[PDB]
């Protein structure tokens, strides 16, 4: 039972430094999963890789997994993809290979990358599509960020953001969105950090990560392993996007006053103002959600609170799922971290669903990718690291489709 | 206006709630008018056999 | 002389088999060592039935069942040989336990069960328990079913079978695996004795008054019930009733194999004390509509035949005036053209801990709402298709769904027509 | 044989209940656990009437303890003989009515009724042969008038052929708890005639008087108010359990006292009741019995029949007795007195004796007078309730819950026609 997990980009290797730093303190048998970590850092950069190397987990990491480039990919899809990816992405799976070769029982693969840069984007994606051909029926976890609406580091993220998830849909099976916005205003909300930096998402991020591993690693009253999320919540090939939520998302001094239980929790992993993507689940209709519990849950109350739920009207189901809920429930409680900035708790919550909200995602980021395209402005960069004009206006008409298709499977 | 026009919004949409709560008591009780109401059923079916 | 193989499949199949085997092996007063350490010679004549290795053969594909069963006490009992067992998972994908995971350790799973068959001399059944919602659990027995029958067509069945509800909704694919498990089971199964966990979460809160019904007490109840179902084999009575007596007096049509059940006495700590335990009693706990443990509420259709298996030193008079009031009282809610539509049993060992047990199993028209409760969900998801890739991609097509559907809707129709 | 169940409502009847089974349990030799403890077999032959037999010496009382507040019911449990009763039998609500008779009978009587009645089934095809129904409860309050009087309502329905007793207190002006008394006690009243099979009127004003002057306590809580009711109580049903010279059943009771259908509403008394100062100075013989008996001072109730005449008079006695000297002194006090006795009807007074005393005394008795006097009552509260509903004081409580302003009229024309018929055969 071994999942092995990739980490690309600046973003993404450094959302594994939470990630690693959480699974070692968490197993101080069980450890088979993960445990030398199962891990390959890769960058274009050579200076957040070199981070690695000279820290504290020096030791932990084999010296090769840690992959790392000459330069950078100038957050080009096109550099990233046909210019300096051609060159590193051999070297990453051939490591993968004998990795694998190593496991037996291999679950999966698990990718994390961020859409808006050049790495994440470009070899994220070539990466991806290699390793398709490779294994085809192995599972791959991708959690992306897409770039927020208002909230922005660059300025042509929209055209890597369309140029990544044209890809995005036929190689990964599961894709989970975060975006970067939405964790800023729960850090603001719920955990009162009014000055967030990255390192917090990065904690709350693999902290949700965790827990929907933890059937694997820990044996609970209703284990749910990697395969039932492919089967229990895409009821179509190219509706693959789940929100995701977590609670309690609480800071230490509200945690002890407050009584946290199933019912609330379950409640509030469902209301809008605590999810980790900044869209309206009310604007849409569910398809199907995912629970996972973890820590003193018994199998009544879990049910009792998704009765409630589906009775409440302010959040509304799709005609086509009656039963609209896929449940899970492990013994071992959240661990916490050190300088973390969540208290214990005895219970958590994790929600991964689907919906239409995120079929209003797509369709603001088509309008800021729509609006500079026409007049060509920056695809003279692209097109010199080796793109046509052409694929700028055939992946935009590839996102057209999956609007029409969001709006006709709600109807 | 635009201020007002969001008041006036506003107060069609809990007009529309204050009814979508009123509708299901509708449906809870006529749930239950079913349930006593088919028992009287059964008691005439029952009267009719002996 | 006669013999009984158990059979445990899935996760649901597996906890609910290894509470069964700590129930019976305490009755047999054998330790979670293996040696009998018990009191009455009674027990030792009639422990061939299941056994001291128990005859039991555990089969799912997940390796957290089998460490969580060698971990509990009485997990050092079971032949480690008997622990046939896969490595990759199903996964609440009926396809893929039924076709795709099912095709290469069924093998396996049928080489054990052959060796541990013609171990013994005469057969009386087996003993099946599984569920109807997840995939490795109910594909994978579907599929054992089917063999056994075709290898030992003349050996009764038995199925212990939980089946989904829409108030207790594990999975999102829930109808997709209840209509294609009851399509193999109307067509393989001897009888079945339907679960459900509604039920069973309803009767610990109002008869058991429990707080926190983890699935340990409900993985009692039912092991409560087959417990009691194979008394009669196991020690004397003053009218013994065998599992081929039962299906013969209980099945009007062949058609018309899925039972419910119930348990007597079931009683709070609280008022444990504070009761009686008489026939009349035990009978008034036995007819009531709350203590059945399926979703099917029997007083909103008629019974076709019912039986009860009494433990315990009684009086046989007792026994028929009660079952003749019950029919004279409630006449309509009986099937008219069969008089006394009741059969009773009698056995002199009573359950560990009680004086006078008790165990009910009614064939009713009652069931046809719960599979019409059933058919709707799978109706609308199957119209557009919904969640229908993951099992296409596997070998399955379109005619299998409106297959079961038909299957499904003339059983509805026939209980219809006999009511 | 003979059966009766047992049924106790609202806070007021639920102390006096649990009095009740402390004493009777008690004289049966039970200890608080619920085994038998007994000494001699006169005390084993006739449980069946009142308690059952669980398992190993197990007896149960047969009783349902029915209301809609939460204190109310641990309070019973809390204190001893509380750990008797079984769980089932705890029928409780968990909003409340408060007072208010719409609230009792038409609010949240709708949701709770069917429960206790599935109680009340199961308890009485429980036994064989069913003798009567006892009911313990209030007419001031309302989720133990309008919601008892609901419950009185639905068992005529269900069994028209058995007995039925109510026990019941009244509201009086001189003692008046609430402000809605009226509005209660009319309506209350009103289904009481058409639905019991005889009511047994109390209230508590006569219970402070007996308390104050024969009694002579210094703190007298609720306890031992409750301890003289249970007491009396006790001597009306004790000739079904026990055996006597005379025997006189229930229903043999009722038919004796009841000349009218609509006359059943009953006065009543004990003997004896000694302070520990006077106990050393007097005797035990039937005169000292009687003259404490037939006292107006010494009635349950607050209204003096010495106002008026009695009907008929019945008198329970207790303890090795001659018959001879029963009657006797029975009628030597219906001669003197002859003019406030009822003409027409020649020894008005039905007797009976039983061989058993209760535990400490050597004899006791019991009175029920079916007296004329009771108009006194009804005029007394219903000029209260015209004075309120002439200007719809506290009308829209009710009103605005159900009932009309016919409704009020209906009431008060019954209680008007019902003084107008007992002061005709006055
Ligand atoms: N959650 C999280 N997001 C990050 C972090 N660092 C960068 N990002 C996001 O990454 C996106 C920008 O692209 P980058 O990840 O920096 O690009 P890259 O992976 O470094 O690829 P190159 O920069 O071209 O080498 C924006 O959405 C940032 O918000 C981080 O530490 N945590
Ligand atoms: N001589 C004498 N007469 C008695 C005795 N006991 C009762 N009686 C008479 O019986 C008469 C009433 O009839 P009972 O026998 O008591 O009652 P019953 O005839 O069984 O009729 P029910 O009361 O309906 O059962 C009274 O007038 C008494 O005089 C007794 O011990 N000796
Ligand atoms: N009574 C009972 N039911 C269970 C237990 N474990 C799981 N279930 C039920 O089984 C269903 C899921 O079946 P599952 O174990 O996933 O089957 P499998 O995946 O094929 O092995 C859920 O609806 C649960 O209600 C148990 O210990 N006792
Ligand atoms: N004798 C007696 N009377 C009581 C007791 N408790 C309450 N009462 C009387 O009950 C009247 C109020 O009735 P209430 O308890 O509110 O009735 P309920 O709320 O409908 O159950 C008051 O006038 C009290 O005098 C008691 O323990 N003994």
């Amino acid at each position: 039972r071994e999942v092995i997990s990739i980490h690309i980009g600046q973003a993404g290797i450094q959302v594994g430094n939470a990630c690693w730093e959480l699974y070692c303190l968490e197993h101080g048998d069980a450890f088979n999963t993960f445990f030398v970590p199962r891990c390959i850092f890769l960058d274009l950069e050579p200076t957040v890789v070199d981070e690695v190397r000279t820290g504290t987990y020096r030791q932990l990491f084999h010296p090769e997994q840690l992959i790392s480039g000459k330069e950078d990919a100038a957050n080009n899809f096109a550099r990233g993809h046909y210019t300096i990816g051609k060159e590193i992405v051999d070297l990453a799976l051939d490591r993968i290979r004998k990795l694998a070769d190593n496991c037996t029982g291999l679950q999966g693969f698990l990718v994390f990358n961020a859409v808006g840069g050049g790495t994440g984007s470009g070899l994220g994606s070539l990466l991806l599509e290699r390793l398709s051909v490779d294994y085809g029926k192995k599972s791959k976890l991708g959690f992306t960020v897409y770039p927020s609406p208002q909230v922005s580091t660059a300025v042509v993220e929209p055209y890597n953001s369309v140029l990544s998830t044209h890809s995005l849909l036929e190689h990964t099976d599961v894709a989970v969105m975060l975006d970067n916005e939405a964790i800023y205003d729960i850090c603001r909300r719920s955990l009162d950090i009014e000055r967030p930096t990255y390192t917090n998402l990065n904690r709350l991020i693999a902290q949700v990560i965790s827990s929907l591993t933890a059937s694997l690693r820990f044996d609970g009253a209703l284990n749910v392993d990697i395969t039932e999320f492919q089967t229990n919540l895409v009821p179509y090939p190219r509706i693959h996007f789940m929100l995701s939520s977590y609670a309690p998302i609480i800071s230490a001094e509200k945690a002890y006053h407050e009584q946290l239980s199933v019912a609330e929790i379950t409640n509030a992993a469902f209301e809008p103002a605590s999810m980790m993507v900044k869209c309206d689940p009310r604007h849409g209709k569910y398809m199907a959600c995912c629970l996972m519990y973890r820590g003193d849950v018994v199998p009544k109350d879990v049910n009792a609170s998704v009765a409630t739920i589906k009775t409440k009207r302010t959040i509304q189901f799709v005609d086509w799922c009656p039963t609209g809920f896929k449940c899970g429930i492990n013994y071992q409680p959240p661990t916490v971290v050190p300088g973390g900035d969540l208290a214990k708790v005895q219970r958590a919550v994790c929600m991964i669903s689907n919906s239409t909200a995120i079929g209003e995602i797509f369709s603001r980021l088509d309008h800021k990718f729509d609006l500079m395209y026409a007049k060509r402005a920056f695809v003279h960069w692209y097109v010199g690291e080796g793109m046509e004009e052409g694929e700028f206006s055939e992946a935009r008409e590839d996102l057209a489709a999956l609007e029409k298709d969001f709006e006709e499977v709600g109807a | 206006l635009y201020y007002l026009l969001g008041e006036r919004t506003r107060r069609e949409h809990l007009a529309m709630d204050m009814k979508v709560r009123a509708s299901q008591q509708l449906k809870k009780d006529s749930a239950d008018d079913l349930y006593t109401l088919t028992a009287h059923f059964n008691e005439m079916r029952a009267a009719k056999e002996q | 002389m006669r013999e009984i193989v158990h059979i445990q499949g899935g996760q649901c199949g597996n906890q609910i088999g290894a509470k069964f085997w700590e129930v019976v092996s305490d009755e047999h007063g054998i330790d979670p060592t293996g040696t009998y350490h018990g009191d009455s010679d009674l027990q030792l004549e009639r422990i061939n039935v299941y056994f001291y290795v128990p005859r039991a053969i555990l089969m799912d594909l997940e390796p957290g069942t089998m460490d969580s069963v060698r971990s509990g006490p009485y997990g050092q009992i079971f032949r480690p040989d008997n622990f046939v067992f896969g490595q990759t998972g199903a996964g609440n994908n009926w396809a893929k336990g039924h076709y795709t995971e099912g095709a290469e350790l069924i093998d396996s799973v049928l080489d054990v069960v052959r060796k541990e068959a013609e171990s013994c001399d005469c057969l009386q059944g087996f003993q099946v328990c599984h569920s109807l919602g997840g995939g490795t659990g109910s594909g994978m027995g579907t599929l054992l079913i089917s063999k056994i029958r075709e290898e030992y067509p003349d050996r009764m069945m038995l199925t212990f079978s939980v089946v989904p509800s829409p108030k207790v909704s594990d999975t999102v694919v829930e109808p997709y695996n209840a209509t294609l498990s009851v399509h193999q089971l109307v067509e393989n199964a001897d009888e079945c004795m339907v679960l459900d966990n509604e039920a069973l979460y309803d009767i610990c809160f109002r008869t058991l008054k429990l707080t926190t019904p983890t699935f340990g007490d409900l993985n009692h109840l039912i092991s409560a019930v087959m417990s009691g179902i194979t008394c009669c084999l196991r020690f004397p009575g003053q009218l013994n009733a065998d599992l081929r007596k039962l299906a013969v007096n209980l099945i009007p049509f062949p058609r018309l194999h899925f039972f419910m059940v119930g348990f007597t006495p079931l009683t709070s700590r609280g008022s444990q004390q504070y009761r009686a335990l008489t026939v009349p009693e035990l009978t008034q706990q036995m007819w009531d509509a709350k203590n059945m443990m399926c979703a099917a509420d029997p007083r909103h259709g008629r019974y076709l035949t019912a039986s009860a298996l009494f433990r315990g030193r009684m009086s046989t008079k007792e026994v028929d005036e009660q079952m003749l009031n019950v029919q004279n009282k409630n006449s309509s809610y009986f099937v008219e053209w069969i008089p006394n539509n009741v059969k009773s049993s009698v056995c002199d060992i009573p359950p560990k801990g009680l004086k006078m047990s008790a165990t009910f199993i009614g064939n009713s028209t009652a069931i046809q709402e719960m599979f019409k409760r059933v058919s709707e969900q799978f109706t609308a998801m199957f119209r557009r298709k919904a969640f229908l890739h993951w099992y296409t991609g596997e070998g399955m097509d379109e005619m299998e769904f409106t297959e079961a559907e038909s299957n499904m809707n003339d059983l509805v129709s026939e209980y219809q027509q006999y009511q």
